């Protein structure tokens, strides 16, 4: 019950989450393992981690060039998994959700997929392209096998779906604050979902897409959300310093910890 | 949903959440306007006065010599814009204006659904807006300037293996945005609910229009209707009103490149694995990562890296066969046509075209009616024969 | 002869003495045809099946907008080959058949005369011999290959300018020796009679079929008919049917290239000057000499070096009137077809659009109901255009 | 009356005509009035004289590059007539015959081209694509101006065709002895026209296309033909020597002599 215990502490401390995303093997894997110790080390309180895949289509122009990146690299999703085991190994307590395409976990068998999720120590999985309607043997294969299905809520959100969302989901619920792709590119009012959700007892909502300044992890904690989720800053970081992975660690540390403050 | 989203084990509506509004709201509008009688008759009026419907059919009697074949060709290649494609865009840009859509966004490969794309929406008031994988840009230069001469918006997508697939991606990124003003102009039968239905729907007209005209010309159904499967469209419009009358058979043909044993094809429903992408559960070119892959034929129209649920649910219960043809294959298709008929087909039919001369040549005393849907025209590929 | 060889003070039989026989045959072999409901049925045949006969009359909305003009426009682009001119040689080769002939002789210059000729001669086993200009052929090769790989044997003609003139002149050369087992299928309404007689009837369809197809759109005729003129065939076809209509207008449009005053043209009718040649006698492009001189154009169809005798005589008359186009007057008439009706018309054709626009343009407010013959399909020019 | 004499003459003589054809201003002006000359000194019975025009489609590959070669040294149809003037004032007895197409007679008026020629010196005029059909302003004029309108009397000629020949013609009538175009490439039984024409008393056939040999003239006199006019077989000679005038002369000579001697 990684979320649940997090989320419990942070509710305590009256503190907001502050979860980055990256996509594993970007821009390599030991790079990434380095990115990822760092993230953890300068404030992060949980993990979003993409797997590489050949079609984003949920995913802007910063992500899709940073599975392009791990692609590169050569990083099978097999690969991904054994660094997921190593990380679990070295951190114990911090939730880890996996950013997902369907043909991934459907792939070698959706069971199989969540089975080797609870062998490595994930905590969630959100399938970016599988609406609610679509959600049955994914969500069930989740439960089965301890992981937290995790389910997208929309700014165009009726009740019924709200209703849905707050039911099947658990580990936290993804808050859209857009419509549109991923992108620090473009800058996402929140607070009725966020009462709905609550009246529903849903999973603590966290908001994600257009998440890039301090200022925006503080709102979205002021408006009643549990925490903010951040990918493409992030990510840009990465992009920014490829020639220089010192800096890029040194910078990734500076965001994240001037971004975890602002949720404080 | 108002429909069933799947057909069998195949289809579904496999889109980020953000997108199922625009599914519902097109699901919606699409069975509206099936029960309405103005809207059927302004389609039909379009098909008929601006596209050329209906199209022939024609016997082709020299090249069948020797035989006890009867092959008739459904003329597609004569429909304006020089496809089949025509009569799905037109429907679909009446629909995107009966939804108070002004805006239309549309993937495409070959070019040729965004040359179509691009002419319905001249002809009818509509902001197009077009995307293509920049590998087929600039392999496809006479299709981006029909497309800009026609008012459309091209765009060259970069990302992945900037082909097809990348351009299909990149169409349902846009749309997550901004399908509150714009409509997504897909160009096949497949992708998610509602799409294979409509574009069917929308297709339908080829195979009824087959069925008047050779219960006209022999008073009988044929022994059997073939069609390529690039995506799907053109042999789902051919086989739709067929699909009854269980003394027909349907056979749909898959690019086959090179050869199915060289890996270097275009036949997934036949030699794919079923996966989930572009909003779809569908067989699928694919790695045994899951990571989705090129489909390959000397015809670029049939690069659609997956096909359409219904074919693969129709092939599951025995309704319909699919087979493949290869990129010689083809080749020698096309050249007897027009050798022996006159008639130049595209690369695309071109596969259909090769098949029937199969079971002819294969079974010359065997008594066969077949009707091959010539989908498109051939004066497109001239020089790729040629080199 | 059995029908006059003359249409007032032009046309004529202006062949050798030996090439005579071949015409008196060939008119009598027409009349005979013309009288027999089995040839009748089977030129219908043909063409409905194998063509995609009736074209469509498209209503143009858009492009008239802000005007009182209603256009309609003659779908020729949609028949099979994207011309006209298939109408024509269908017909001619039945005729060849009827007459025991079993090959074929054919002047091209932008190469769609040469390719429906081979075309028609595959479907119906004919051996097709076709003439080109080398400058042609070197100017013309999609068309070149076509024609090839549909059986036809193309002759490049290095003789004169290497052009269409000498292309007429080689294949009269070839006919005065082989005339009695191959037919000469000339291009257009013009040459010696009984040709332009025949062009005209086997071209006849468009203006009927634009007849009966207006009245039922609008229950009115015409204003006026807008046609353009290269050699004159599919301005014939359409004026035809409403010659004996007087409250009809017959417009033919003469390429005007880069203007009448640059004396780069292609205007003979207007601005040519009467002589006899290519067994006729004429309005001409003709040096002060009276040497034989070329038809200038953007676009290559419109480059016949003379106009049908009809038409010198309707003008004549007063019956029909004729004015020019320039190069840049169709450009812009092609820009805007594609861009407002999502139609791409042959660069021939866009001179006939370029005038009905003109003649819009200039008098907005009256009211006027035009048809525009679009004699062809504009997928052939897209390359020049964009240079 | 020059061809009425000179069959008159010939006919005395138990002789044949031995007619050569040649373009005019081919290769140039003045070797063309040189190999005109040369003609007649060697045995030229009479003359055939063709204008340039850009359109010989009577005519195959040799008399094609014949109106070619004419119109690359600037020869127009002004020019053949002054240099028609010259060669009557040089030979006051020999018919000269022009090979002639439509458009050049119907430039300048029909009638103003036959009084042109009468001026001249000109005894006949063959209008190679106008057929006897045709022929009426043509045969008018030239009868006006005492120019002979000359007939092609074809190998598929029928009675009607045969009687009209005779009765509109004059000089002679032009027997053809093949079908296609003028050429020394293919060679071509005439007796029945032959008789034929004598019984409806036709000009003096002449027999013209494909004669190239002495032994063809020979045949043609034999069957009954007043003689022969070769063309092709000449201006190959031409050709063949462009870049040696004194050649060309000299072999001029050569055949035609050869040629004059098998109709005597
Ligand atoms: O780049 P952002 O800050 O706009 C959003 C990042 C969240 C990444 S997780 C995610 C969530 C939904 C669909 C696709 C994704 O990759
Ligand atoms: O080259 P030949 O010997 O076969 C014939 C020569 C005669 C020239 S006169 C002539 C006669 C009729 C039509 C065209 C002509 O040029
Ligand atoms: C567009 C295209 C196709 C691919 O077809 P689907 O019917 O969508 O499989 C096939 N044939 C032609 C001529 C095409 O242009
Ligand atoms: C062949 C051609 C012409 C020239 O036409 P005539 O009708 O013979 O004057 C005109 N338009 C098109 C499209 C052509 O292809
Ligand atoms: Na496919
Ligand atoms: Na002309």
């Amino acid at each position: 019950e990684r979320y649940e215990n997090l989320f419990a502490q942070l509710n305590d401390r009256r503190e907001g989450a502050f979860v980055p995303f990256v996509t594993l093997g970007d821009p390599g894997i030991e790079q990434s393992l380095k990115i990822i110790d760092t993230l953890i080390d300068a404030g992060a309180d949980a993990l979003e981690l993409g797997v590489p895949f050949s079609d984003p289509l949920a995913d802007g122009p910063t992500i899709q060039n940073a599975n392009l990146r791990a692609f590169a690299a050569g990083v099978t999703p097999a690969q991904c998994f054994e660094m997921l085991a190593l990380i679990r190994e070295k951190h114990p307590t911090i939730p880890i959700g996996l950013l997902m395409y369907a043909n991934l976990v459907f792939n070698n068998g959706i069971d199989a997929f969540y089975a080797r999720c609870e062998q490595v120590g994930v905590d969630s999985v959100l399938v970016a392209d599988v609406p609610v309607e679509e959600s049955a043997p994914f969500r069930q294969a989740a439960l089965r096998h301890n992981i937290a299905p995790i389910f997208i809520c929309p700014p165009n959100a009726d009740d019924d779906l709200l209703r849905q969302v707050a039911s099947y989901g658990r580990g936290y619920t993804y808050l859209l604050s857009r419509s549109g792709v991923t992108g620090a590119e473009n800058r996402g009012p929140l607070h009725h979902l966020i009462e709905k959700l609550k009246e529903y007892h849903a999973a603590p909502a966290l908001q994600g897409f257009g998440i890039s300044s301090p200022e925006q992890v503080s709102a979205a904690v002021r408006a009643g959300a549990a925490g903010a989720i951040s990918g493409s800053a992030i990510v840009k970081i990465i992009e920014k310093n490829l020639a220089s992975p010192k800096q890029m660690l040194a910078e990734l540390r500076s965001f994240v910890s001037a971004m975890k403050a602002a949720s404080r | 949903t108002l429909l069933n989203p799947y057909f069998g084990e195949f289809g579904g509506m496999y889109v980020p959440q953000i997108l199922m509004p625009a599914l519902n709201q097109l699901e919606e509008a699409f069975v509206r306007a099936q029960k309405d009688p103005e809207f059927q008759a302004q389609f039909a009026d379009l098909l008929k006065n601006y596209a050329g419907r209906p199209t022939a059919l024609t016997k082709c009697q020299n090249i069948t010599a020797g035989t006890r074949t009867t092959l008739y060709l459904k003329r597609e290649d004569l429909l304006h814009g020089g496809a089949h494609k025509t009569n799905q865009v037109l429907g679909q840009a009446l629909l995107a204006k009966r939804m108070g859509k002004s805006e239309i966004i549309a993937e495409t490969g070959a070019g040729q659904h965004g040359v179509a794309s691009a002419l319905a929406s001249a002809l009818l008031g509509l902001k197009c807006r077009i995307y293509m994988g920049a590998k087929d840009v600039e392999r496809q230069s006479p299709n981006v300037f029909r497309m800009r001469l026609m008012g459309a918006e091209v765009i060259p997508v970069h990302s992945g293996s900037a082909t097809l697939k990348d351009a299909c991606n990149e169409a349902l990124r846009d749309w997550s945005g901004s399908y509150e003003t714009a409509h997504y102009m897909l160009g096949t039968a497949a992708g998610p609910h509602p799409y294979p239905t409509i574009v069917r729907e929308f297709q339908r007209m080829i195979g009824e229009e087959t069925k008047a005209q050779i219960l006209d010309k022999e008073g009988r159904l044929p022994d059997a209707v073939i069609a390529c499967v690039g995506g799907g469209s053109n042999a789902i419009g051919m086989f739709a009103d067929f699909i009854n009358d269980t003394s027909v058979g349907l056979i749909g043909v898959e690019p086959g490149g090179h050869g199915i044993e060289t890996g270097e094809h275009g036949a997934p429903l036949k030699h794919g694995r079923v996966g989930i992408y572009f909003g779809m559960k569908a067989p699928m070119m694919q790695t045994a990562d899951g990571q989705i892959e090129e489909s390959y034929s000397i015809s670029a129209g049939l690069d659609f890296p997956s096909v359409g649920p219904q074919h693969a649910y129709l092939n599951s219960i025995g309704r319909a066969d699919y087979v493949s043809i290869t990129d010689d294959e083809a080749l020698e298709a096309f050249k007897t046509l027009c050798r022996h008929e006159g008639i130049i087909p595209a690369l695309e039919s071109s596969h259909a075209l090769a098949h029937a001369l199969k079971m002819m040549r294969e079974q010359p005393e065997k008594e066969q009616l077949l009707v091959v849907n010539l989908s498109g025209r051939g004066d497109k590929d001239i020089f790729t024969v040629h080199d």
